[PDB]
């Protein structure tokens, strides 16, 4: 449910911020379907916590599975992060091609016309129409590998509910292995002949790849020190409002 | 009564509403864009399998 | 440079595809190491 | 159940919780909000701060150039009544708006429009892109010069009585320049006569055998009276370094067509640095749909 | 439980980019092709595989 | 130059700068001070989330346990003169300053002291280290027990007649259990005797062979009137989860002491989880230097 | 646990200056690899 929010805001600010198309369809599809689901099928093999033996039945009419302190972690604090990042990434490639930030609003209606051959961008230069499309798909390529980043930390502040990653560990080999396999299906994408006539992902340079880095070691530290007050404060506001 | 359980039924409108508007797509203009057939065979796909 | 500055217009896609097929490769098999590691 | 979870007087509470808990998590919202937001900002500072103005940092993707047109024709097809004038109108008015910012009262005075060899001519020089010799000097192109298409004599432009032009146009590039085919033995037909090396020559043609013979005759108009691009109005500095700047433009007259029937023209530009694509139609070359029906 | 509270939230970014939309200046019928877009987004795929 | 650097007329500079300059400099120190300030107390308080507070993570350092001494001597020097009252005053206040603690007054009602066997007894566990039964109760430590040294009846405590006492006490550990030797024919010669499991035994000698026969009768004072420490006040259990918690005392009278000589006293403390060290002369076993010049 | 909790106060210094010895010579070494890479 994390995943979610990245994926339908920047459809939202196509609507009312006017700009280029963030994440393309068939992108979508290969996270909903390719990256998160290894990932998914792994954190079942999860150990105990605590003793499971030892807490009283679950009471039907009041702990359910999907309560509102989730939906405040994945919809309202997690995915967020998630979700900036990816327009980080997405701003980052349009600008070294020649598209800043402040001539990208408005420009959606002429950018999506299939009848001119002449969009100037912020340095004065020309682009056909295709020309621009092979931009805005490298967006939606580096855009979904910002996903899978993201998703690193997001895999592992999900191992553990309350606990520390310190404390439990990284015993679950599965685990490890989805974040593997996760990394390479992205790199299979993006590098293979044939993905821009049968996907449309393009090749992504280098220094791409590390512009969701930072976002990803902020989730982690986030959610370490958020399951560290519950830790020590039982009870109290952290628990009642972010424990699942 | 297996196709037709747990979440199959969001699903199954998803692909239905998926292979409608290619059709209202495709016989409006010869040019439309195919993010539904592919999202409707999907979708379906994960109902089937 | 001046005139024949041709090279400002030319990228190597070829060799960064194949440097990034390679990378993809290797993390794919270490994946498949850790994940039979224990198995054996 | 559906009364009292949104309303109860005995806690005093709102959907659930009191006057203090909306409080509580609507400042804690606010402020983690508030932080994300200076975050986001401070990593588009940063970038602001990478990037040169005077340079895009990646030009890959825009070479070689593309050549655009005027008319503003809906599926590449310019299909229009020489008796109702209502139907031409939507070409006129984009032709106008094309024409119009070559008017001589926007050239005028020594800056920074200044006066340039009336016959083609070799590059020119204005320095390195940087901001020490200031705003730099671009070279004048006349109306006039396009003698039959400038709508100071026919407004119009030729739609009136079975005789279109087409005002050709090559994409603004940053430092690229033109490169045409030398006098060797290997040189398409056509482009023998007339080779004046510091012209990129355009000619436009039938994409298929047979309309050869229904398109007339195509009188291209141009500086010096040659088809094609005067090399002097290169490079291009970009538009911090050379506002007021204006790119050549040639003139097509598809005199002689045949009355009611859809004739495919396609016109291409040739040189070294230029180069086509089997995906995009519009790179170096383009193509036309004309069909004067009366 | 689970899809009563995913249906819950796809209505209320609807509606609410409905009104957002009309507030832009967009018509009728685009504006409420928008509120079908919005809720076809929050359909989760591989929640049943 | 020595006055115009200082101040001039004309830019209106002093030191070298203007009044702007000083002011942007000024401004920018107390943000990035501030800034510095705010990241260290933040990295501050997530420390103090880290520990606990019922219990020091790392116990490594403190075992096994030191053995201090009242009084306070400076050197590990006990010299006095016994006609001259102004000589063993810094060590009465001492004596005092402990032993002040003990008063009846303080240890009153059923918390959080409760009674304990007259006789010394095994340990008492009162749960673990939590904070779910509240404030732990200590068993109650008399002043009488202690019979010549208490201050109740020869305030001086004996440094009035050439006869002083040494109120000896072990260092409280948190969670240690003291476990004494066994009835093994193995075990020191002094400790067969009186051979009560429930003590741990303290026993004091002379450092060198000589010094023997220069010293008197050691008269060991304690609870049971045993020569040790009863096993029945362990473990402590902190102060958070024990406060007003009184740790047991061995006083030891040291009568016939030699006159106008410097003798060596070597006390020492015996037990399984106890070790001596050559470098720190007070783990486990103490030294103290006595002179009744007089 | 309880009465004979011994190993709550109890430190294998030994293993971990072992360890830290290996680590240091090994960081040594590298730096000399790196250091005499080239004139070779
Ligand atoms: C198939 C689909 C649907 C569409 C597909 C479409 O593409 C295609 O199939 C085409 O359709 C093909 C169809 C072809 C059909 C036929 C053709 O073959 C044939 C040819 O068609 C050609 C045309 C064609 O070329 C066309 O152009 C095609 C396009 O069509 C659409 C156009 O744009 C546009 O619609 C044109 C349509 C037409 O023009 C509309 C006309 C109006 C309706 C109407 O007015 C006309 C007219 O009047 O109607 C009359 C009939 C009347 O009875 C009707 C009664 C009216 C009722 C009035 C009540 C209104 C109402 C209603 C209330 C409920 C609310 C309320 C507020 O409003 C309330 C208020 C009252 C009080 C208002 C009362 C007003 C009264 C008005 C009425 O009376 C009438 O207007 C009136 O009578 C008039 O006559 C009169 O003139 C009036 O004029 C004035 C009235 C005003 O105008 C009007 O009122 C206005 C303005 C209202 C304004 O709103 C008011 C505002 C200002 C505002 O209030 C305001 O002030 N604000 C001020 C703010 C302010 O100051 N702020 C100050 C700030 C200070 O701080 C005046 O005022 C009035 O007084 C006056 O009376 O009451 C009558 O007939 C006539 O009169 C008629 O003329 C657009 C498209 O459809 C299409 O392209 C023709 O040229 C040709 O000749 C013909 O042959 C399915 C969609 C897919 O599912 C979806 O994928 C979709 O594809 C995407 C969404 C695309 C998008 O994204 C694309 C890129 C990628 C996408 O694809 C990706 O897929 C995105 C995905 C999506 C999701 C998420 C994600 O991303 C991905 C992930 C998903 C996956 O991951 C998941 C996991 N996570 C899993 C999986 O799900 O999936 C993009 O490329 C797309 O672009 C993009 O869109
Ligand atoms: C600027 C860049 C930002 C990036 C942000 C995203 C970061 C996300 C990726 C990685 C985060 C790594 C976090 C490291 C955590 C280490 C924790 C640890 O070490 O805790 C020690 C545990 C506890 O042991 P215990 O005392 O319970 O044992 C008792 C044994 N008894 C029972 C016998 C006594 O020991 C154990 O878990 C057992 C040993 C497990 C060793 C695990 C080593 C593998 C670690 C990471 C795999 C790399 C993934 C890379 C993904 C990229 C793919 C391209
Ligand atoms: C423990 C078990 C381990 C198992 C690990 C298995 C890993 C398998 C690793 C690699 C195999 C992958 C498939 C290989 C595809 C080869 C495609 C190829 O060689 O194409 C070459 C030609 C390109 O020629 P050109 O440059 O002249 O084209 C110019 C076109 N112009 C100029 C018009 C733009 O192709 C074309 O023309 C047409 C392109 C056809 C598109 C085929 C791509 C398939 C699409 C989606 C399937 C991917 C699903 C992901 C599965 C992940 C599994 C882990
Ligand atoms: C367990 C982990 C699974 C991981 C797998 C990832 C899941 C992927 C999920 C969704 C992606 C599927 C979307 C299908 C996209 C089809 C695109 C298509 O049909 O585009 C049509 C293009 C036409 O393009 P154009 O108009 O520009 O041509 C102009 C040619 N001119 C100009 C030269 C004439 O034709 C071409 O590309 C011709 C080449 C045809 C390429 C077909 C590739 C099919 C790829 C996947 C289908 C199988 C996936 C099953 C696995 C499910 C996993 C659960
Ligand atoms: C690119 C993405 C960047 C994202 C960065 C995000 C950084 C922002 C992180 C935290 C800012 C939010 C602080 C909000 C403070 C106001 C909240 C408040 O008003 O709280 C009131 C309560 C005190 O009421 P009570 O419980 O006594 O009343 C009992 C009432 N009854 C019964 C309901 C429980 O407050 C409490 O409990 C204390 C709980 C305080 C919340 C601690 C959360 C700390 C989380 C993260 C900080 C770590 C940042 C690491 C970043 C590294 C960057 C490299
Ligand atoms: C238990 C132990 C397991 C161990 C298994 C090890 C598996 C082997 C590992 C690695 C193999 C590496 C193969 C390297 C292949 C290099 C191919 C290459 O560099 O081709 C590049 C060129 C296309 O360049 P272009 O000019 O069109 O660029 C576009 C230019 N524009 C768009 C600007 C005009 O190729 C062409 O022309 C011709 C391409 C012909 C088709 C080659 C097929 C390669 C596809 C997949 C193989 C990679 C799988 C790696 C494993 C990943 C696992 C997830
Ligand atoms: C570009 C420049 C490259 C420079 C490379 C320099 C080479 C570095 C050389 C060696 C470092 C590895 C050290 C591994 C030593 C492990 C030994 C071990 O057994 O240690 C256990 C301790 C746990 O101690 P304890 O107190 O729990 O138990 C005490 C229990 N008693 C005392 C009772 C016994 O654990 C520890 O010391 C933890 C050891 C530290 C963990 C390593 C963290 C690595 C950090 C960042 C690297 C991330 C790379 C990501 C890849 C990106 C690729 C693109
Ligand atoms: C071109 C290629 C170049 C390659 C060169 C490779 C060089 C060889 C590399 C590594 C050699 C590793 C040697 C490991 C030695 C382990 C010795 C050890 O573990 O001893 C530990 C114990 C002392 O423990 P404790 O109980 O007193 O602890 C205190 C406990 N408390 C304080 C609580 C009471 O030892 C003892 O008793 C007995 C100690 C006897 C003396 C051992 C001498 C070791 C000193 C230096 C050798 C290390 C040099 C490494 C290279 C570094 C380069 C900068
Ligand atoms: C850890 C968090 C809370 C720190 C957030 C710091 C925020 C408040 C900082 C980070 C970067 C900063 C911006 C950096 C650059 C500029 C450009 C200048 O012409 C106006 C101020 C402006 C726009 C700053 C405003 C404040 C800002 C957004
Ligand atoms: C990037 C920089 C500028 C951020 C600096 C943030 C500063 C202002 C934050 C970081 C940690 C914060 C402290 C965290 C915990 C507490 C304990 C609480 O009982 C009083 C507030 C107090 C003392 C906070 C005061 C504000 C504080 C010091």
């Amino acid at each position: 449910l994390t995943s979610n929010i990245p994926e339908i805001t920047p459809f939202l600010v196509f609507i009312i911020g006017n700009v280029p198309l963030p994440l393309g369809t068939v992108t979508i599809l290969c996270i909903d379907l390719g990256t998160d689901m290894v990932p998914a099928i792994s954190l079942a093999y999860e150990q105990a916590e605590s003793d499971i033996m030892k807490r009283q039945p679950r009471n039907p009419k009041t702990d359910k599975l999907v309560n509102e302190r989730l939906i405040s972690m994945a919809y309202g604090q997690i995915g967020m992060i998630q979700a900036l990042g990816g327009f980080f990434s997405y701003f980052v490639i349009l600008a070294e091609n020649g598209f800043l930030p402040m001539d990208l609003i408005g420009k959606r209606v002429r950018w999506d016309d299939r009848w001119i051959s002449d969009v100037e961008d912020s340095f004065g230069q020309q682009w056909t129409y295709e020309q621009r499309k092979i931009v805005e798909f490298t967006c939606h390529t580096s855009f979904f590998i910002s996903i899978v980043v993201v998703q690193w930390a997001d895999l592992i502040i999900c191992k553990t509910r309350r606990n520390s990653i310190f404390q439990q560990g990284m015993k679950n080999k599965i685990l490890i292995f989805g974040l593997f396999e996760e990394t390479a299906l992205a790199a299979f994408l993006s590098y293979c002949p044939g993905t821009d006539v049968a996907l449309r992902m393009y090749p992504l340079k280098p220094s791409w790849w590390f512009c969701a880095f930072p976002y990803s070691l902020i989730i982690f530290l986030y959610d370490e020190m958020r399951r560290f007050i519950i830790r020590r404060s039982p009870g109290g506001w952290v628990e009642q409002e972010t424990y699942y | 009564r297996q196709l037709f359980g747990g979440f199959s039924i969001l699903l199954w409108i998803g692909a239905i509403l998926c292979f409608l508007a290619y059709g209202i797509q495709a016989a409006t203009e010869d040019e439309p864009a195919n993010d539904n057939l592919y999202l409707g065979v999907v979708l379906s796909t994960v109902v089937i399998v | 440079e001046g005139p024949d500055n041709d090279e400002r217009f030319t990228y190597d896609y070829y060799r960064l595809r194949v440097v990034g097929l390679i990378v993809a490769a290797v993390l794919c098999v270490i994946g498949i190491i850790i994940l039979l590691a224990g198995k054996c | 159940g559906w009364k009292k979870f949104l309303w109860d007087s005995e806690k005093k509470e709102f959907l659930g919780r009191t006057g203090s808990s909306w409080f509580k998590i609507f400042l804690f919202y606010l402020i983690f909000y508030g932080c994300l937001a200076g975050i986001f900002i401070g990593t588009i500072q940063v970038l602001l701060l990478t990037l040169s103005d005077f340079e895009p940092k990646y030009q890959d993707r825009v070479a070689p150039p593309g050549l655009s047109h005027a008319p503003y024709a809906i599926k590449t097809e310019i299909s229009f009544s020489i008796s109702n004038p209502k139907s031409y109108e939507s070409f006129v008015k984009s032709m106008h708006k094309l024409m119009d910012l070559y008017n001589e009262s926007s050239q005028a005075g020594n800056s920074p429009f200044e006066d340039c060899s009336d016959t083609p001519a070799d590059y020119i020089k204005r320095g390195d892109l940087d901001d020490s010799q200031g705003q730099k000097k671009a070279c004048r192109f006349s109306r006039m010069w396009l003698k039959n298409c400038s709508g100071l004599d026919d407004t119009t432009y030729g739609y009136a009585e079975g005789k279109p032009c087409v005002v050709a146009k090559l994409n603004r590039i940053i430092g690229f320049y033109p490169k045409p085919l030398k006098n060797t033995t290997d040189l398409p037909e056509e482009l023998q006569a007339n080779y004046n090396q510091y012209v990129l020559p355009l000619r436009c043609a039938a994409k298929r055998e047979e309309d050869r013979e229904k398109i007339g005759s195509i009188e291209y108009f141009g500086l010096g009276g040659y088809a094609g691009f005067p090399l002097q109005y290169y490079p291009y500095y970009g538009k911090r370094l050379q506002k007021k700047y204006l790119q050549p433009l040639l003139a097509i007259q598809f005199t002689n067509l045949t009355q009611n029937m859809e004739l495919r023209i396609e016109c291409k530009v040739y040189g070294e640095n230029i180069d086509y694509s089997e995906k995009d139609r519009f790179r170096g070359r383009f193509e036309v749909k004309i069909e004067v029906k009366s | 439980h689970f899809i009563h509270i995913i249906t819950g939230v796809a209505v209320f970014l609807g509606v609410s980019f409905f009104i957002l939309s009309l507030i832009l200046g967009y018509s009728w019928l685009e504006a409420v092709i928008f509120l079908i877009g919005i809720i076809v987004a929050n359909v989760p795929e591989g929640l049943l595989a």
